[PDB]
């Protein structure tokens, strides 16, 4: 009986390629929330831009 | 077939989250996970280690702690 | 023996198909997510070159 | 059936190594870009810090 030893090879080599993928899905996940946070702050730094800009071009009218 | 490199990856499933180093660069470094919290072993010279600290390196600290192992060498 | 392997095999086969599925578009996302993060980065690295191109010329006004 | 569903399954696992290798490099690659997105913004947020020590300055020397 040897086709029950192929399939036996293949459920085995399928659960490394499962842990891989969840492996994997983690990894792009913690890449997300770098991300995500990446982005947020960069929401409150074009404020602090646009206020920066207010701010010179107030200088730039006193003098 | 795989690389031993993804085959020691995929031992890292049930590695715990808030870990500061990734589970691809300590499988790239040699080592496999324990099952035990953030504890990973190097099939090679069995060097165990744990409490991972931010920034560290895996490959460092396996090249520094035990320059004698086989695998250590060839990275 | 072979028949119930093969049946569960079939269904742990598809529920790879399915996690791969997943992951996949999930890197889409994120690549996609990144070209924009990266696109609003191109759009205020002009916004700060133009701000510290105006403060030099202050600064060198009033020594 | 039987004989035709296990060659199905030997053919899509054969397939399936493939596809985690490619996922490997794809997820890896992200992960960089990513990275390389969280690195670009820091660069940026100490540009404006420098640009808003620099306007506090002028308003101190002027008014
Ligand atoms: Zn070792």
């Amino acid at each position: 009986f040897m086709k029950e030893k192929l399939l036996a090879e293949l459920e085995g080599k399928l659960r490394v390629f499962e842990n891989i993928v969840a492996v994997l899905n983690k990894e792009v996940e913690a890449s997300h929330l770098a991300l995500a946070t990446s982005i947020h702050q960069s929401q409150l730094d074009r404020e602090r831009i646009l206020s920066l800009e207010q701010r010179v071009v107030e200088l730039q009218q006193t003098l | 077939m795989l690389s031993c490199e993804l085959y020691r990856m995929s031992t890292y499933s049930t590695f715990p989250a808030g870990v500061p180093v990734s589970e691809r660069s300590l499988a790239r470094a040699g080592f496999y996970y324990t099952g035990v919290n953030d504890k990973v072993k190097c099939f090679c010279c069995g060097l165990m280690l744990d409490n991972w600290k931010r920034g560290d390196s895996p490959t460092e600290k396996h090249k520094k702690l035990y320059p004698s192992c086989r695998f250590v060498q060839s990275l | 023996e072979l028949l119930q392997r093969c049946e569960s095999l079939e269904k742990k086969t598809a529920t790879f198909e399915n996690i791969v599925c997943v992951l996949n578009r999930e890197v889409e996302r994120v690549a996609m997510t990144a070209e924009a993060c990266s696109r609003q980065h191109r759009l205020d690295q002009d916004k700060i070159e133009a701000l510290s191109s105006k403060v030099q010329q202050l600064e060198r006004s009033i020594g």
